[PDB]
RNA sequence: AGCGGCACGCGAGCUGGGUUCAGAACGUCGUGAGACAGUUCGGUCUCUAUCCGCCACGGGCGCAGGAGGCUUGAGGGGGGCUC
RNA sequence: ACCGGAGCGCUGUCUCGGCGAGGGACCCGGUGAAAUUGAACUGGCCGUGAAGAUGCGGCCUACCCGUGGCAGGACGAAAAGA
RNA sequence: UCGGGGCUUAAGCCCAGCGCCGAAGCUGCGGGUCUGGGGGAUGACCCCAGGCGGUAGGGGAGCGUUCCCGAUGCCGAUGAAGGCCGACCCGCGAGGGCGGCUGGAGGUAAGGGAAGUGCGAAUGCCGGCAUGAGUAACGAUAAAGAGGGUGAGAAUCCCUCUCGC
RNA sequence: GGUGAAAAGAACCCCGGGAGGGGAGUGAAAUAGAGCCUGAAACCGUGGGCUUACAAGCAGUCACGGCCCCGCAAGGGGUUGU
């Protein structure tokens, strides 16, 4: 009969953003949120390291993308879609565009969530020195 | 079934269901649909089986040994306790079902009683009765009678 | 003679109902409500039963492939080194070794490597 | 250990009641009397009734102490409905249930 | 009956669910000084009267 | 002084003039009963919203000690005319 | 008390709505129906599917329960299409 | 909005190679049933090979309900039928049995016979009970108020005055 | 259509205007109490165990996990978080 872990402890991560391309790294990211590379793995469990990202700011997206390539939100409303460029998503709050790329590459159940929120991205460098600053590439 | 042939609603735009009147076997009360009606369940069986079989029980009989032949009826004039003394010195302890045919009207009466015993006259041989009874016991003259019509 | 309908009904209900104890609402105190809902139930269990296999194969792969990962290959690779080295041993639910006697795991990786070219 | 006390066949809706019966529940001989001594409901008056016959009850035939005693539980069952006929529009009739309750009121000693 | 009528018996869920906020509060009262009665608030009550 | 989509948007929102019931008539066709997309006058439009949606308004709990007051603005809405 | 056209007078028919009165609606106490109802733990978009989806897919959205209101949908109810 | 995120010496297109994933297909292990073929003299039983998606429909084998023979029998107050409950035993299943509780007077083996014999839907029939719902409504918008009385209890009964139709 | 073998049909006391109950008493049984034998289901309710207020649903099923419960015990029952 096939094992099943116990409590066990997150491994708190830290990956520099600066240079990674963006979808790229979001999907590594992801891969990390779940067990997926511990072999004690466990779908139903949340055991995802914490990964925290830092320099988001300055994520590399090949193409004409910045110009082009649209994130939309729908408000209710009639007329309610905006429509926000990748440009001034970074211009603005731009830990979002990562963001936006890690969670659409969760599963989308309640589970999901908790993972979601094990996701800290920041502007960089710099964050919340509790732990574990373990250099990740 | 002793209701009215009156349709019972319009069946248009009444709404309700779809009926014709309370006699109807959907109805409760109504009348029944395949019901029993009285009938004859009797039958002609070949007379030549018919035959066949009463020999064959009185033989099936035979062969088990429990057929007996008698005579020395004294216990004649109806009367169960000197029939029971009869067939105490006779082998029939009433242990056993007993057919006793016979044409002895008062040797019938006695043995009548018994619960043990199915008298019977000899022109009412008949398979059932004989297979119903363990031993069977019949008077010479009556075996005469079962031998006449097959013998 | 009348065969009224009596405890056949009633009793042939009573066993549906009991197979549906703990269903939501009218679905396990109606008897039709209930049977439906059987029938549903019956079908998945079945076809849960079929994928049951297929769902395990699964799990085992991730957590090979995870421990295949950090020790340098990937289930891929990992996997024709075996099937190559003759190591049909390993059926991919007994490579939970990877989780508990990694030793034994990592022994296993040298064969595969070995194998490779 | 406990005292009964029931007034079944009592003219007036179940939903109705038991509104009032929820109101008293656990608590205390003395407030109770004091919630239906001012709740706004015709259900007090049946409620009432039946709580203080349980009391008496709990005195008169368990030698309780009346200062000790409180609502161990109680609840209002659903008897037998009077269906009457209401006349309607365009001649179209229906009945309507006129129903009715049991209330049960059982007390019980505060501690030891 | 005439134009809207409900699509299905709403559950035994349903119903109760509503009759969520259907529970009645309890009286407020107060013993009043005169006797060790109780009293609702800003009432005079018999069985006791009032200091004029 | 724009055109189009939305059951040529919208009758559990309204109207009911038009069309398309039973009355009547003109023309007209038919021996006839009747008929025509030819016309003409008359002609009953259903108090109660369960679910979703929507406009408003509360109760419950939540926000890692509890409480009073002042606030930030993610996100969303309104507004955008012209001589 | 027939159908068509016009004019005078007069007007909430209207421009274009406003205020007020009473009877209901609303809250409390008393009594207490109905059509309807496969079962329900019943959201939006874009697709899909017997070609018009709360129930399929993807995505978005959404603490739990109600009260007063509106009537777009449940191809709403009613009548086995006239 | 390419299913989404997202992808640019690609996560696009083309050419070549190696490996892996993967369906109820195929393999392994166990079981069932049918048919064919083998020993079993043998009824039993074992061995081998193969078949077993299914609507209309045809064929085969069973389960249960009422009644009859078996009944001048046998079971039954040390508790019949029926009811409620079970995580137990037997059967592929329809069912059968056991145990506990209820019930309080009948039940009917083996083996056979005969049918008013099995229900989920017929806007089915009868009865009970739900939902809508504490909702609509309480039947003319001529109209009420107060004191006193009666009574277990009074806006609603009696009396007096005032008001209205 | 049905109390029970028999009316032995509940005196008397208690709460209540009564109804209806609680004691007592009868009986083999009153969960046989009078529309009373057995008393199934829908339906309504009280208590208890598990569970639920960031979650999108033919209501199940498969797995794992937690709490509760029966055999101290390897097991099984209830519940449902993912
Ligand atoms: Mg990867
Ligand atoms: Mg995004
Ligand atoms: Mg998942
Ligand atoms: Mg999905
Ligand atoms: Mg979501
Ligand atoms: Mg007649
Ligand atoms: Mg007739
Ligand atoms: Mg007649
Ligand atoms: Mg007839
Ligand atoms: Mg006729
Ligand atoms: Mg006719
Ligand atoms: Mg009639
Ligand atoms: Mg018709
Ligand atoms: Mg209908
Ligand atoms: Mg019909
Ligand atoms: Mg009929
Ligand atoms: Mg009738
Ligand atoms: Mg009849
Ligand atoms: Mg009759
Ligand atoms: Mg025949
Ligand atoms: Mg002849
Ligand atoms: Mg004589
Ligand atoms: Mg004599
Ligand atoms: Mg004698
Ligand atoms: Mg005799
Ligand atoms: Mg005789
Ligand atoms: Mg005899
Ligand atoms: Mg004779
Ligand atoms: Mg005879
Ligand atoms: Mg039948
Ligand atoms: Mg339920
Ligand atoms: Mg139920
Ligand atoms: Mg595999
Ligand atoms: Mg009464
Ligand atoms: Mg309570
Ligand atoms: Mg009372
Ligand atoms: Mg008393
Ligand atoms: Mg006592
Ligand atoms: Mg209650
Ligand atoms: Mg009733
Ligand atoms: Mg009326
Ligand atoms: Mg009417
Ligand atoms: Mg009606
Ligand atoms: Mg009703
Ligand atoms: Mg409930
Ligand atoms: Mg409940
Ligand atoms: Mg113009
Ligand atoms: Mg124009
Ligand atoms: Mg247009
Ligand atoms: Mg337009
Ligand atoms: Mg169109
Ligand atoms: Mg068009
Ligand atoms: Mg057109
Ligand atoms: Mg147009
Ligand atoms: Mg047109
Ligand atoms: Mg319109
Ligand atoms: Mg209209
Ligand atoms: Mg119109
Ligand atoms: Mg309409
Ligand atoms: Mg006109
Ligand atoms: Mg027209
Ligand atoms: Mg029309
Ligand atoms: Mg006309
Ligand atoms: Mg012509
Ligand atoms: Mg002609
Ligand atoms: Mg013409
Ligand atoms: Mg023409
Ligand atoms: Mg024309
Ligand atoms: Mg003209
Ligand atoms: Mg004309
Ligand atoms: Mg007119
Ligand atoms: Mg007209
Ligand atoms: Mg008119
Ligand atoms: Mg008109
Ligand atoms: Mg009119
Ligand atoms: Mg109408
Ligand atoms: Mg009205
Ligand atoms: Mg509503
Ligand atoms: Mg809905
Ligand atoms: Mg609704
Ligand atoms: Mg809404
Ligand atoms: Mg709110
Ligand atoms: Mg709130
Ligand atoms: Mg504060
Ligand atoms: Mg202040
Ligand atoms: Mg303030
Ligand atoms: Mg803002
Ligand atoms: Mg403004
Ligand atoms: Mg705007
Ligand atoms: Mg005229
Ligand atoms: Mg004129
Ligand atoms: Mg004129
Ligand atoms: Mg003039
Ligand atoms: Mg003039
Ligand atoms: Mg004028
Ligand atoms: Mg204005
Ligand atoms: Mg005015
Ligand atoms: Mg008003
Ligand atoms: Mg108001
Ligand atoms: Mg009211
Ligand atoms: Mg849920
Ligand atoms: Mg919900
Ligand atoms: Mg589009
Ligand atoms: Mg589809
Ligand atoms: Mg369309
Ligand atoms: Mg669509
Ligand atoms: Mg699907
Ligand atoms: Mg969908
Ligand atoms: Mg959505
Ligand atoms: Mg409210
Ligand atoms: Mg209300
Ligand atoms: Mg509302
Ligand atoms: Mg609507
Ligand atoms: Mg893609
Ligand atoms: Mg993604
Ligand atoms: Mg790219
Ligand atoms: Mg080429
Ligand atoms: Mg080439
Ligand atoms: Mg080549
Ligand atoms: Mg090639
Ligand atoms: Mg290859
Ligand atoms: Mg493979
Ligand atoms: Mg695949
Ligand atoms: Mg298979
Ligand atoms: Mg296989
Ligand atoms: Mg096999
Ligand atoms: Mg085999
Ligand atoms: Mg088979
Ligand atoms: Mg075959
Ligand atoms: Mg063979
Ligand atoms: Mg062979
Ligand atoms: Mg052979
Ligand atoms: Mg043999
Ligand atoms: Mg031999
Ligand atoms: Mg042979
Ligand atoms: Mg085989
Ligand atoms: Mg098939
Ligand atoms: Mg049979
Ligand atoms: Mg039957
Ligand atoms: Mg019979
Ligand atoms: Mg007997
Ligand atoms: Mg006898
Ligand atoms: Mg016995
Ligand atoms: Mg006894
Ligand atoms: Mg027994
Ligand atoms: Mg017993
Ligand atoms: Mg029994
Ligand atoms: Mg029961
Ligand atoms: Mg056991
Ligand atoms: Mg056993
Ligand atoms: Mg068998
Ligand atoms: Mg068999
Ligand atoms: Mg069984
Ligand atoms: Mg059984
Ligand atoms: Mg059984
Ligand atoms: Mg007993
Ligand atoms: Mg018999
Ligand atoms: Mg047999
Ligand atoms: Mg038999
Ligand atoms: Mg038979
Ligand atoms: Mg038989
Ligand atoms: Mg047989
Ligand atoms: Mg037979
Ligand atoms: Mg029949
Ligand atoms: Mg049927
Ligand atoms: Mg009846
Ligand atoms: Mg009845
Ligand atoms: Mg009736
Ligand atoms: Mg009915
Ligand atoms: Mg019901
Ligand atoms: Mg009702
Ligand atoms: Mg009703
Ligand atoms: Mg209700
Ligand atoms: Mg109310
Ligand atoms: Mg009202
Ligand atoms: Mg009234
Ligand atoms: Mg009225
Ligand atoms: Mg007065
Ligand atoms: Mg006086
Ligand atoms: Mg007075
Ligand atoms: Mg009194
Ligand atoms: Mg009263
Ligand atoms: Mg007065
Ligand atoms: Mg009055
Ligand atoms: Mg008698
Ligand atoms: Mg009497
Ligand atoms: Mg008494
Ligand atoms: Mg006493
Ligand atoms: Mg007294
Ligand atoms: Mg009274
Ligand atoms: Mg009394
Ligand atoms: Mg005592
Ligand atoms: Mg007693
Ligand atoms: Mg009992
Ligand atoms: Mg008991
Ligand atoms: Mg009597
Ligand atoms: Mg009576
Ligand atoms: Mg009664
Ligand atoms: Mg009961
Ligand atoms: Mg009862
Ligand atoms: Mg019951
Ligand atoms: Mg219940
Ligand atoms: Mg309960
Ligand atoms: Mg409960
Ligand atoms: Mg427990
Ligand atoms: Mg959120
Ligand atoms: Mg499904
Ligand atoms: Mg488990
Ligand atoms: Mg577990
Ligand atoms: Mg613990
Ligand atoms: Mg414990
Ligand atoms: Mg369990
Ligand atoms: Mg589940």
């Amino acid at each position: 009969k096939t094992y099943v872990p116990k409590q066990v402890e997150p491994r708190w991560v830290l990956i520099d953003a600066e240079g990674k391309t963006l979808g790229r790294l979001a999907t590594k990211i992801a891969t990390l949120l779940r067990g997926k590379h511990r072999p004690d793995w466990t779908p139903n469990v949340a055991m995802g390291d914490f990964v925290v990202v830092v320099n988001a700011d300055k994520i590399r997206v090949t193409g004409k993308k910045l110009e082009q390539k649209i994130y939309t939100r729908y408000s209710g409303y009639p007329g309610g879609l905006k429509k926000i460029p990748l440009e001034k998503m970074l211009a603005t709050h731009p830990e979002r565009v990562l963001e936006h790329a890690v969670k659409g590459m969760l599963p989308k159940g309640p589970l999901g969530r908790r993972l979601f929120k094990r996701l800290k991205v920041y502007a960089g460098p710099d964050h919340p020195h509790q732990a574990q600053r373990p250099e990740k590439l | 079934v002793a209701y009215s042939g009156r349709k019972i609603w319009p069946q248009k735009h009444t709404g309700r269901a779809r009926h014709g009147d309370i006699g109807a076997p959907i109805f409760v009360g109504g009348g029944v649909v395949f019901g029993p009606k009285p009938r004859d369940y009797s039958y002609t069986l070949p007379k030549k089986v018919r035959k066949k079989g009463l020999a064959m029980a009185v033989a099936d009989r035979a062969r088990e040994g429990k057929l007996l032949l008698v005579e020395a009826f004294a216990g004649v004039n109806g009367k169960t306790k000197e029939f029971l003394a009869w067939a105490k010195e006779a082998g029939l302890d009433g242990s056993e079902s007993v057919l006793l045919v016979t044409g002895n009207e008062l040797v019938r009466r006695a043995a009548r009683n018994l619960p043990w015993v199915v008298t019977l006259a000899p022109e009412g041989l008949n398979v059932y009765d004989i297979v119903r009874t363990e031993r069977l016991v019949m008077d010479l003259d009556a075996w005469e009678v079962f031998q006449n019509r097959i013998g | 003679p009348r065969a009224k309908t009596g405890v056949v009904r009633r009793r042939k209900h009573k066993k549906i109902l009991k197979l549906a104890k703990g269903y939501w609402g009218l679905r396990s105190k109606s008897f039709r409500k209930a049977r439906e809902t059987l029938f549903a139930a019956g079908n998945y269990a079945y076809a849960h039963r079929k994928r049951r296999k297929r769902d395990f194969r699964r799990l085992w792969i991730v957590r090979i492939n995870a421990a295949c990962r950090q020790h340098g290959l990937n289930y891929s690779t990992f996997i024709h080194g075996l099937k190559k080295a003759g190591i049909e041993v390993d059926r991919k639910n007994l490579a939970d070794l990877a989780v508990r006697e990694p030793q034994v795991f990592a022994e296993l990786v040298e064969r595969a490597k070995a194998a490779q070219g | 250990m406990e005292a009964k006390a029931i007034a079944r066949y009592v003219r007036i809706s179940p939903r109705k009641v038991r509104l009032v019966v929820d109101l008293i529940r656990g608590k205390s001989l003395e407030e109770a009397r004091n919630i239906l001594r001012y709740t706004n409901k015709r259900g007090a008056y049946f409620v009432a009734k039946v709580l203080e016959s349980a009391a008496a009850n709990a005195v008169n035939n368990h030698d309780m102490l009346e200062d000790r005693l409180y609502v161990k539980a109680a609840y209002v069952d659903e008897g037998p409905a009077l269906k009457r006929v209401l006349p309607r529009a365009r001649g179209r009739a229906d009945i309507i249930k006129k129903r009715t309750s049991h209330i049960t009121v059982i007390l019980g000693e505060k501690h030891g | 009956a005439k134009h809207p009528v409900p699509k299905k018996k709403t559950s035994k869920a349903r119903r109760d669910a509503r009759r969520s906020h259907h529970a009645l509060t309890p009286p407020i009262l107060v013993p009043c000084p005169e006797c060790k009665a109780m009293k609702p608030p800003h009432t005079v009550c018999p069985e006791c009267g009032y200091y004029a």
